[PDB]
């Protein structure tokens, strides 16, 4: 989401409004684990 | 605690909500929120400062001193002096860390202070 | 409560851990990375081109060089100097002397909260005029690309090639503003907030990333070279991070006690 | 429990005061895939490089001040043999590949006594240039030996002294006031770390995964991880106690992937 | 009916001319929950503080003019012992906590006769500074005794005289003309109240719940409720009738919650 | 195991050498009912008094002889603030009630070293007058500070010096030879206790229930329990070791019942 | 409602257009009750 309150409509397609990775094919987790 | 392992001793950590005068005495600290920490096998002690406030949120910056931006004091008293055997360094040191408790939350992003670059 | 910080792991407690009480209900999620960086801030102030330019040469630049300074804006929160990537951030405490005063920039806000090593996002750019009733246009070329210099003659008027091309050119209305979003376009996967490598195997500057940016923008007047003016015009460049993501916890700048 | 022995190849390191292994970011920093940026079959782990390499650091003395430190660049230290860190087959393979991706398992050894006091912060720090002098050149083995420990200063706290490109006579030399590679000594505990407190253990262990701005990196120039040893509480003891305790470290490259095989690297 | 006896702890107050208890805002102003702004287990009601505390107010005379009044700050009056209002264990607990949240049950007593005439308006007023002098200082017990009743004036009707911060020599001192803490005497009946009319009863009862700009408030500075006694119709009677009838009041804190225990409050 | 943390209200006391809590007479000395001798609803525990109060005792030195002791009357110490023992809301409530019934949880703290030797007997003793001088007056804070430790003597072993009523000139003054409040030092271990041996722990814990000749007792005069700290084996150590180890204690009133609320106690 | 005649559409989400309390988890009533 981010700082976005637009729930309604998206005029431009996702791949144009944003960049997406190409394929190679609440609950905050810890950044450290003691083992 | 970063003194030698042969050392022993006890400390009294206390948190006092606002008062007209800041507590100084062991007798005063002992009447506030406090815990007695014993030096031994385990080296550390965590102390959670309770969130005791009139308002559901508090000011992060004490631009003006008030009950909403200043919430009392934390203090460390030596309860029983540190005891050491002969041939041991004196004045052991206690490392202090601060962090957010599990229910800690921040609200309203504000402008940064750019002075770190001057 | 009893613990051992040497372990490298300390659990976050609450009032009821050692004392008597309860947990305070969550008040907000403003520390959310995506939400936090999703707002515009000033990146740099640049001069407006009124003719085809000569892009600043690489360092070290020697006296006598003929080039346009303070026109190109490298899109990055990282320190920049004279339109190029930098490591140290500088300013001029003594603006008195000889030599060109290099333009420098830094996203002050970003670094005050950049407690991580890598970052990535799309970039929303907004250009605002700092001059009254100005009609300008904005040009931009991708990370790894370059400014196309020179010009062509139409009806005996010189028109810079920066008027054409295959990359974004935004002509604002008189007194208007320009705004658009750009995708992460560097060849790198993420942007190194701090870096410890080197971009070359020889005579390289340790810690200086080669393409940690979203490209470069510049502004120009939609007029031929001949109708040039004498009063330098300025434009402010704002940036906003969209869909921001961050990796590997790191430090925040040191705050002096003096 | 506190007694552990970690095996790798024809190598094994023991400790009788383990605090456990601090794993950074993921439960198993060892899991890793080949780089998506190279189409050539990579060279992966083989038994001759799946082991612990051990080296030395300068001794800890009463004179070393708070926040003074020592840094070990990775894989840099292998390339320069800092502390006598000769990487055997690992270095030989590193020198023959353009690219290298890997994680690290490290243990720092420093035994004191129940009568000594002091604490060292041992961390794995991402993307630093702490092994370089402000003039841009890497500190030589001799320079490391002459200084012993680097003192924390305004320059380091500020990043004001990090490597940089001189602008040239065309420009007025600016006042350098800050750098992104600064070190805020109070926040070094933000990184994967453990504290070597004289009273609790004689060693610390950290296990980190590969990180970088790209899927894999140049063998000869990368420095994504740096082993940092910094004084938090000055060393102290009474006359008669052993002085200047030594410090050593063991490093094990994990899940390495080498790409771009070629003749041995030769400086240009 | 008109005869009631209200018990609380080791306390009981009787009246034979009750008009009923005026409950403000809700049917049971006693229902209340712990403050959401404090994570520490609060101290709640215990029998030693679940009771009525009784004090005195200045007598009513023929000379007191219409709209003249007396004010009792809550819990302020407990802190200063106004009217001899010593809060026993309640005050002792109040002085040892940073925060306090509670409601109040109050009864004002003033018996006249079937031959006297006059009426007093008794109200519980939210958020006032009627107990403070224009210079900012709280009226002392001596000052309250010297004035007896505060006369309604342009200053009070206007809020022109409420406490304020002097601007300093840098600013031209302005003409203060109004204040939000004004008192429109004609509208005091908007608050939870009852009228003590000489001809109908010798007492009035009001029961109010906790209110405030925040879930709980500072013990030492809050004044969300103020007991106000104001003359509506001047007292009058013929020679021979008892003169200067006295006025007393009883206050009971309800559903109190104390947070932030510490050593006794000490002025800074 | 040996590491424990006991919470009570906004209080928590930790020890890393616990010997366990010695509970007197019953498995849970905390279970208790209201006094059958008072018909008024009692004031029972509230969070502001459900906590540990901590104070000081005089330091232990090589010069203190075997069987020398220090005594802490309960609740007496709260009333006189012995050792800086200010009972906050507990004392405030105590001073406002004729009767009080309660038990006690106590911990005595005194850390030594693996190089020190000596042992202290810490006990909770029922019905003593060890806090009183033979002339009948309670020892003042100054007198306690001047003597530091009370030496065991024929008078104490005999009870010969306990408080008493002088007969008057009508009678021949008799030879006082014994008293029921004597102290047989060898049998002090008959009471609920633990021994603080330099070599085994830095603290001791005792938990006792309410006791008395009647269901409840006078707040101002009762002394059913007395914390006794007595030397069993003299302190000793070599030059260089820390001298005069300090002694502190923590007390928590359990299941209190207060009856007979009234204005603050005022000496007659 | 308030002084709002927009029955149709709401472009921005409720949590952006307005503030909402966080959780701690016609007929005009009187403001006074005689008991």
């Amino acid at each position: 989401r981010g700082n976005n309150g637009n729930m309604t409509f998206n005029y431009y397609a996702n791949t144009y409004q944003n960049s997406v990775d190409f394929s190679t094919s609440g609950i905050l987790n810890p950044l450290g684990y003691l083992k | 605690f970063c003194g030698p392992m042969m050392a022993r001793g006890k400390f009294l950590l206390s948190y006092s909500p606002p008062n007209g005068t800041q507590p100084q005495t062991l007798s005063e600290a002992m009447q506030c929120t406090y815990s007695i920490w014993d030096i031994g096998l385990n080296s550390s002690w965590t102390f959670v400062v309770p969130y005791i406030s009139p308002s559901d949120y508090r000011e992060t910056r004490a631009i003006t001193n008030s009950v909403y931006s200043a919430d009392g004091w934390f203090s460390l008293h030596k309860l029983t002096k540190i005891t050491l055997p002969p041939d041991c360094p004196q004045s052991p040191c206690i490392l202090f860390f601060a962090s957010a408790g599990e229910d800690y939350t921040l609200r309203l992003p504000v402008d940064c202070n750019p002075s770190y670059v001057f | 409560s009893t613990d051992n910080a040497e372990t490298g792991v300390i659990e976050a407690g609450n009032t009821d851990t050692d004392f008597s009480g309860e947990l305070a209900a969550p008040g907000s999620n403003h520390t959310n990375v995506k939400f936090l960086f999703d707002r515009s801030r000033l990146l740099n102030v640049i001069k407006v081109l009124e003719k085809d330019a000569v892009f600043p040469r690489p360092f070290p630049t020697q006296e006598g060089a003929q080039q346009d300074d303070g026109y190109f804006c490298l899109l990055t929160p990282r320190p920049t100097v004279a339109s190029r990537p930098a490591t140290r951030f500088g300013l001029y405490a003594n603006p008195s002397g000889s030599g060109v005063l290099a333009n420098t920039s830094l996203d002050f806000n970003f670094y005050s909260l950049a407690c991580f090593t890598y970052f990535r996002s799309d970039l929303e750019v907004t250009v605002v005029s700092l001059e009254p009733d100005l009609e300008f246009a904005v040009g931009w070329f991708p990370s790894g690309s370059e400014y196309q210099a020179s010009s062509f003659v139409y009806d005996q008027l010189h028109v810079p090639f920066h008027f054409t091309g295959r990359t974004p050119r935004a002509f604002a209305s008189k007194g208007g503003k320009v705004s658009f979003v750009l995708p992460w376009n560097s060849v790198s996967s993420v942007l190194p907030v701090r870096w410890g490598g080197a971009s070359k195997l020889s005579s390289a500057t340790r810690g200086l990333p080669a393409h940690a940016d979203w490209g470069t923008i510049y502004a120009f007047v939609p007029r031929p070279n001949e109708k040039k003016s004498t009063a330098v015009k300025h434009v402010a460049v704002y940036i906003r991070y969209k869909n921001a993501r961050a990796w590997c916890p790191s430090m925040l700048p040191f705050r002096s006690y003096k | 429990d506190r007694v552990t022995t970690q095996t790798a190849g024809n190598t094994a390191i023991n400790t009788q005061s383990s605090l456990g292994v601090l794993c950074a970011y993921v439960e198993d920093p060892t899991k890793s895939d080949p780089p998506s940026s190279s189409t050539d079959q990579p060279t992966t782990t083989f038994t001759a490089i799946d082991r612990w390499y051990t080296g030395r650091l300068n001794s800890w003395t009463k004179a070393v001040k708070t926040f003074s430190f020592q840094a070990v660049p990775l894989p840099g230290a292998f390339l320069s043999r800092q502390g006598g860190l000769n990487g055997g087959a690992f270095t030989a393979t590193l020198h023959r590949h353009f690219l290298m991706k890997c994680g690290w398992q490290v243990q720092v050894q420093c035994n004191l006594t129940q009568f000594h006091q002091g604490a060292l912060l041992v961390a794995m720090v991402p993307e630093t240039t702490l092994d370089v002098k402000p003039d841009g050149k890497a500190k030589s083995l001799q320079e490391l030996n002459e200084e012993q420990w680097v003192e924390m200063s305004d320059d380091y706290r500020t990043g004001k002294n990090m490597p940089f490109q001189s602008l040239g006579t065309y420009y007025r030399p600016p006042n350098w006031t800050w750098g992104p590679n600064f070190i805020n000594p109070y926040q070094v505990t933000v990184f994967p770390h453990q504290i070597l407190n004289a009273r609790t253990s004689t060693s610390v262990d950290i296990n980190v995964p590969y990180i970088g701005e790209t899927p894999t990196q140049s063998s000869e120039t990368q420095n994504s991880w740096t082993l940092l040893v910094m004084v938090l509480v000055p060393l102290d003891y009474k006359e008669g106690a052993t002085t200047d305790p030594e410090i050593t470290f063991s490093v094990r490259p994990t899940s390495p992937y080498f790409n771009g095989l070629r003749n041995r690297y030769t400086a240009g």
